[PDB]
């Protein structure tokens, strides 16, 4: 991040939807149908998953932006499925949907009065009238007409009066407690949706159908004991083409009801709810980007997907030259149902199709992606060493050796009091501390120093300073990346961090001969830090608003009580402790001189500890026969 | 047909500026934008009048002159809105240019419009009666329907507004 | 269990608000708690 | 510290397909930089002081008429101690496609050592 | 170029335009030069000198 | 600034009506002319078009084609648009509505 | 995400609410270890007052407001607390529910009233009986927890880091439970 | 030209609606712990950026401990802006604020 680089916009909320197959050939870069990856000669096939329209690919510009490897963001294609296939994201609740439906008036088998009770309580739900869905319920072929307008009044009265009563905005109110009773009447709907044995509207059965697992669909044989309701009203592999056949004309009927099941917030978009949703007739490829090979899985799982889709089109081909080849050719593109149904089962979803992991997969668990990469990430401008034990050093520092100060880098924009200490430090250069390691210019650039030699190196200390040549660029000035100095802040981290006092802020003083990081003996009851080979993280934040907390806030100053009992946790250990019984003693006197070497040999005024610009001491103890001082009297002076 | 839009421009300020902070807008948003073309306004920007930042407090009268300015999180450059006055020249087509003459050649006539903007009339768009004439010497003019050389104005009607390039381009026919 | 709470969210059709500081590291916002939870606003003289 | 690194010239082929790649320098324009290091044999000579960068054999390449070069990937520099020649057994007598190069390290103790 | 240093973020229109006669414009591009005059813009104020001379007299 | 400045901060542009971090992209411009930032989702073709000379643009591949100039480049970190990448593949859309409108 | 709020009212980021103050007084731990060290504090009258500087507070801040209620349920209190808390109809909020303890002086919690009305009646002692106890109000309104600390994490961080350290069931497998 | 006018003064009504007057603010008179770092933090980008500075520079070259010098004579020109958990807001400026 660069602070003379903002940003306009912020992304103020996200909600979660689902692309439907209109989108996803207009968003696509370029539909691609060979399952081959790469020919020969090195170049990849056209047509294919690796295709420079879906991005630059190793020294090769892109079809679409023509932008080289380091500035093309990458594209997404599509790949044409000939069947609507099912998404394994939704079988749990397709197969919900699937059931509980009447085949003949294709509206649910439960009373369509009490779907439409389903459909008021979680409207007021949507709406924040968590108390009003319960009222409803106190109200209750001409009559179901009448009470379906009582319900469907008290509803439309109740958002009107707390709409206007301050109480409920028509984007919704959705708090934790109204999303407790939202799920708990929605699993209250699809329990007693599915236990049912006739439509009430046609009074008839429907044939039960049967979950395989994943990847198939089967219907059961209807009942010789309930077919003549059947008669009086006036197993089978069922094709993915048959089930979105029945479940458009259901999401059609009763389009009142699923508004409001398949929404938490109010559907101010007016977006119809479908059955196309639930399936995927066009899988979306990832970019080339984000699939270079290591081949890499996701072209092996889209490479069956493709390697099917040309089968199961040269099996059509058939279909359009046609009684014994169609048997044949009919049980085999059946076969080829299940078989592209089962490879974008195992494209998405490794575990519900040893094998090769898929996308879900690529998700779950630790070392996965929300955990592994979002969460928690590696840093730059960051240091890792071993520690050892340092007293002299003033509590609230840390030691750096000169191989992490010639590294660790800051940028710092020249100014009018920068150009004194900035310019002697530009001069130094990135072998010399205190020095700098690059230039940015005010357009962006970047100039090295690492390749520079004195004479080009102090021509560019005068050319730091200058009046900007851009009006593009008038308010602009340059960041030299100098090196860290003794000013400069530090979050020191030992693992595990248990309490956020084992992540403190210190200030920084290098040593010039040592290479490991140093530390006083008041921090180790903080990190539970022994001297035995542990070693410690060094994080160095980058800007002015993180080295105001390191400082300020998560100070290792700051944190002298812990929040746990409020108990201090900071303190001296062992050769302190033992050396204050003996210096505190009645027995510790100390003549003229010993006196005031201990008393300057602690406080030293130059480097800013006493607050009188004078060491003042005390009369001694003792007068004559020769003075003395009592060690009880060496720490009432300091 | 110098038209007025009253806009509403959404902006960055430099800390440079934090002391004069009309004149920031200015420097940094509107005098780049002056004798440019610009999409959302409609055509070349010449100018504007009456800059007033909108204040961020809305308990703040009209009156106040001190006002306040949302500094980015991650950055020290503030953000506001603004509104301001633009006057902006914009072509439309089947509309009536005076135009002055600037190159006279066998292929293109293109003339500038308001001594400052580029125009031109192809070869497709003279008719057939419109012959022109040979300059062996430095450049010839068109013989018209009535037998005289071409001089001062030049009114024709648009065809299409051309801004793509660095200036605007104006595409015009001879017909009625 | 990701994907579970990921096809809760939409099929809910779920809009957040980015409230949670686990929901604005994953996208990349200010966190709400502490140095967020307010914001830094500069008085500017001139009108 | 003495490690040790086995450089195999033969671990890319197998059913008796020619040495494409023999030690030594052939007669490109390959830079004299680093006779510093490397015998006329392609080995490096014994005793010489070898850090992040060093070149630690010389192979002539023949599908690239290239002599490229092996690399010392360790940040901690040494010493060449011994330069073997593991000759392999067979009835046709093969050039050698197998060098083990040792190395020693000085490690004279400093702080942060444990005792 | 192109940066939110030099473009604003969002650029909108708050009314719909009407036209203004030669007294309007004039009056602007007289105090439009006037308060500027007393930087890229600097060879800008010519080209808007060229229109302020068309719709006064004569070149 | 551990977890977005100094680890995959990058500052991505964003479509401000599909609100999606993955579809907008640089035009390949004419001779002469500027390489703007515009959107393929809510975009129509030029044959599906029946315009101003300035809401149009084209590809590399020859297709030139009007619409969406509704963007703007966002500061997020570069794991949110693999996010996008690993659950668009599954079918599931992200709308990331940004406040200047 | 739960943090202290501007209304000294813990809770949750997206809105809804844990606790209407922070443990029943809204103090910082970390500023607390003094606040009942009474007898500390007298012998430090002199001391603490230049680092508070009450004269240099009395400008922004309502001294006396919430003193006329502190009274109002001191008195009602002793007078009740002959019964058990199922009869006891209290009348009254106590002084720290009604008031905003960050910015009116004196609107301290029960305790704290009670143990420094104890203490400053048994023992008798330039500094005088009245002086101090308007001083160890101002001290427990510096000790109020800073709206925009991040409680639930840190009261979190103060369960789990104790458990490092370790006929019914005892330990880490009860905290499990 | 009539939506983004409906659109603005929707916005602005809202905004308006969620301001809390100077005279009827009940938050803490403090600058917390919280708002002294960020305005530390904050100047100090900006006196980093060019901004004028409100106080004599006794040679201080670090733009932390300039912005520790402007808030010791109370000069920073920024305004905290405390948000209730209503989404309404406070204004309060640092020089209204008081330390420790
Ligand atoms: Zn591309
Ligand atoms: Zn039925
Ligand atoms: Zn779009």
């Amino acid at each position: 991040m660069d602070i003379s680089k903002p940003v306009g916009s912020e992304i103020t909320s996200v909600d979660f939807g689902i692309l439907t197959a209109k989108e996803i050939r207009n968003l696509s870069a370029k539909q691609i149908t060979n399952p081959t990856v790469l020919d020969n000669l090195g170049h990849p096939v056209s047509g294919g998953l690796y295709d420079l329209a879906l991005g630059a690919f190793l020294r090769n510009l892109c079809s679409t932006c023509g932008l080289d490897e380091k500035f093309c963001p990458g594209h997404q294609g599509h790949i044409e499925l000939p069947v609507p296939c099912y998404n394994p994201l939704f079988f749990n609740q397709l197969y919900i949907y699937l059931r509980a439906s009447c085949l003949f008036c294709h509206h649910f088998r439960l009373k369509s009065v009490e779907v439409h009770r389903y459909a008021c309580k979680l409207r007021l739900l949507q709406y924040g009238l968590i108390d009003e869905s319960y009222k409803l319920d106190e109200i209750t072929s001409t009559l179901l007409n009448e009470l379906k307008s009582k319900r469907s009044e008290y509803v439309d009265m109740a958002i009107a009066k707390a709409l206007s009563d301050g109480r409920t905005t028509e984007r919704g109110s959705f708090t934790a407690t109204v999303n407790d009773e939202r799920k708990k009447l929605v699993h209250e709907f699809h329990k007693k949706l599915l236990s049912r044995g006739k439509c009430d509207n046609c009074g008839m059965f429907s044939p039960k159908f049967r979950k395989d697992g994943f990847t198939k669909i089967f219907e059961t044989a209807l009942n010789e004991k309930q077919i003549t309701n059947n008669r009086v009203k006036g197993s089978t592999y069922i094709l993915s083409t048959e089930v979105k056949n029945i479940l458009d004309t259901v999401f059609r009927k009763e389009q009142c009801v699923l508004q409001y099941v398949f929404h938490s917030r109010p559907n101010l978009s007016r977006k119809l709810v479908k059955a196309d949703s639930f399936f995927m007739d066009v899988l979306v490829v990832p970019p080339t980007r984000f699939r270079l090979p290591s081949e890499n899985s996701q072209n092996q799982l889209l490479s069956k997907v493709l390697t099917t889709s040309l089968l199961i089109r040269d099996l059509n081909d058939d279909l359009s030259k046609l009684l014994e080849d169609r048997r044949v050719i009919f049980s085999r593109l059946m076969n080829a149902f299940v078989t592209i149904q089962n490879d974008v089962n195992a494209f998405i979803d490794s575990t519900k199709a040893v094998p090769i992991p898929g996308v879900k997969q690529a998700l779950e668990k630790k070392e996965g992606l929300f955990r592994k990469h979002m969460m928690g990430k590696r840093v730059n401008y960051a240091a890792r060493s071993v520690i050892s034990p340092d007293p002299n050093i003033e509590t609230n520092e840390i030691g750096v050796p000169p191989v992490f100060a010639v590294k660790l880098t800051y940028p710092e924009p020249v100014t009018a009091y920068n150009i004194a200490e900035l310019r002697q430090a530009v001069i130094n250069g990135p072998d010399k501390w205190p020095g700098a390691t690059q230039i940015q210019n005010e357009d962006g650039s970047l100039v090295s120093l690492i390749g520079m030699s004195v004479e080009q190196r102090k021509a560019l200390a005068n050319q730091l300073l200058t009046p900007s040549s851009n009006v593009s660029t008038h308010t602009l000035n340059k960041k030299v990346y100098r090196h860290i100095k003794n000013r400069d802040v530090v979050l020191m981290n030992r693992q595990p961090t248990l309490h956020k006092a084992s992540m403190m802020g210190h200030k920084v003083r290098v040593l010039p001969n040592e290479k490991t990081l140093r530390l006083h003996y008041a921090n180790t009851g903080a990190y539970n830090a022994d001297f035995d080979g542990d070693e410690m993280n060094m994080h160095f934040p980058q800007n002015e608003n993180a080295r105001a907390e390191a400082l300020n806030l998560a100070n290792t100053d700051s944190q002298y009580l812990t929040p746990t009992s409020g108990s201090p946790v900071r303190g001296l250990i062992q050769d302190h402790i033992s050396a204050g019984v003996w210096l505190t003693s009645k027995d510790s006197f100390f003549t003229r001189e010993q006196y005031q070497q201990y008393i300057y040999g602690c406080i030293r005024p130059e480097d800013g500890h006493t607050t009188r610009s004078k060491i003042v001491t005390l009369p001694p103890t003792i007068f004559k026969p020769y003075p003395l001082w009592t060690g009880k009297q060496i720490i009432t002076t300091v | 047909c110098i038209v007025r839009v009253p806009i509403a421009l959404y902006v960055s300020l430099a800390p440079m500026y934090l002391e004069n902070p009309l004149q920031g807008v200015m420097k940094q948003h509107l005098n780049p934008l002056v004798m440019k073309y610009n999409n959302k306004v409609g055509g070349v920007v010449l100018g504007y009048e009456g800059l007033k930042i909108l204040d961020a407090d809305p308990l703040s009268k009209e009156d106040t002159s001190e006002k306040l300015i949302k500094i980015t999180p991650d950055t020290p450059f503030g953000f506001t809105w603004c509104h301001v006055n633009l006057y902006v020249w914009q072509p439309q087509v089947g509309d009536v240019l005076e135009g002055y003459i600037f190159i006279q050649s066998a292929s293109h006539i293109g003339l500038l419009i308001h001594d400052a903007f580029n125009a031109s009339i192809k070869k497709n768009n003279i008719p057939v009666d419109w012959t022109f004439v040979h300059n062996d010497v430095e450049l010839g003019h068109w013989v018209d329907s009535n037998g005289e050389p071409i001089d001062g104005k030049l009114r024709f009607t648009v065809r299409n507004v051309h801004t793509t390039g660095r200036v605007v381009s104006v595409d015009g026919t001879l017909i009625s | 269990t990701t994907c579970q709470f990921l096809t809760k969210a939409v099929l809910d059709n779920e809009r957040e608000q980015l409230d949670s500081p686990s929901a604005r590291i994953v996208v990349g916002k200010l966190n709400n708690v502490g140095t967020g939870s307010f914001d830094v606003l500069a008085k500017v003289p001139n009108a | 510290m003495y490690k040790t690194e086995k450089v195999d010239l033969a671990l890319n082929r197998n059913r008796g397909d020619p040495i494409t790649q023999h030690f030594g320098f052939g007669n490109d324009e390959w830079p004299k930089e680093w006779l510093e290091k490397l015998d006329e044999d392609g080995l490096p000579y014994i005793g010489t002081y070898v850090e992040e960068g060093d070149p630690i054999c010389a192979y002539f390449d023949d599908t690239l008429n290239k002599t490229k070069i092996k690399t010392y990937h360790s940040s901690e520099p040494a010493y060449i101690e011994e330069v073997n020649l593991i000759g392999d057994e067979s009835n046709k007598f093969q050039e050698l496609q197998t060098v083990s190069i040792k190395y020693r390290i000085r490690r004279t103790p400093q702080i942060g050592d444990k005792f | 170029t192109a940066t939110t240093l030099n473009t604003p973020v969002v650029i909108h229109a708050t009314q719909l335009p009407q036209h203004v006669s030669t007294d309007e414009v004039l009056q602007f591009l007289e105090s439009f030069i006037d308060e500027k005059e007393n930087t890229n813009l600097s060879s800008s104020i010519s080209q808007l000198k060229r229109i302020q001379r068309d719709f006064k007299g004569l070149p | 600034d551990r977890l977005l400045n100094s680890s995959d901060y990058t500052q991505a542009s964003v479509c401000r009506e599909c609100g999606s971090i993955l579809t907008t992209q640089q035009s390949v411009p004419r001779i002469g002319s500027i390489s703007t930032v515009c959107c393929r989702r809510c975009s129509m073709r030029f044959e599906d078009a029946k315009i101003d000379d300035s809401q149009i643009w084209e590809d590399g591949q020859g297709n030139k084609f009007v619409g969406g100039n509704e963007t703007t480049t966002v500061a997020i970190p570069f794991v949110l648009k693999y996010l996008d990448s690993e659950l668009s593949a599954m079918g599931i859309r992200l709308r990331y509505n940004v406040e200047p409108k | 995400g739960v943090h202290v709020s501007y209304d000294n009212s813990i809770r949750d980021a997206d809105g809804t609410l844990v606790q209407f103050m922070y443990g029943g007084d809204a103090i910082d731990i970390t500023k607390e270890s003094h606040m009942t060290q009474f007898e500390f504090c007298l012998d430090n009258y002199y001391a603490l007052l230049k680092k508070y500087n009450p004269s240099a507070l009395i400008e922004h801040l309502d001294v006396e407001s919430a003193l006329k209620y502190s009274k109002k349920t001191l008195k009602y209190r002793k007078k009740h607390s002959k019964e058990p808390h199922y009869k006891q109809s209290v009348k009254y909020d106590p002084v720290l529910a009604k008031y905003n303890p960050a910015k009116y002086l004196g609107s301290v919690s029960e305790n704290f009233q009670d143990k420094l009305e104890s203490f400053l009646d048994k023992n008798s002692k330039g500094v005088n009986e009245k002086k101090f106890r308007a001083l160890m109000q101002l001290k427990y309104m510096r000790s109020l927890i800073n709206p925009g600390e991040a409680v639930g994490i840190i009261a979190s961080q103060s369960v789990g880091e104790p458990s490092t350290q370790m006929n019914v069931t005892l330990g880490i497998p009860r905290l499990r439970e | 030209p009539e939506d983004f006018q409906q659109h603005e003064q929707i916005r602005r009504k809202t905004l308006k609606e969620k301001a809390i007057p100077k005279d009827q603010r009940a938050t803490t008179p403090y600058m917390t712990k919280y708002e002294r770092a960020r305005i530390l933090g904050t100047r100090a980008l900006q006196i980093s950026m060019n901004a004028p500075v409100f106080v004599d520079l006794e040679g201080e070259t670090d733009p932390l401990r300039i912005a520790m010098k402007e808030l010791a004579e109370k000069k920073i020109p920024l305004v905290i802006r405390r948000y209730l958990p209503d989404g309404s807001f406070e204004d309060w400026s640092v020089e209204e604020l008081i330390v420790d």
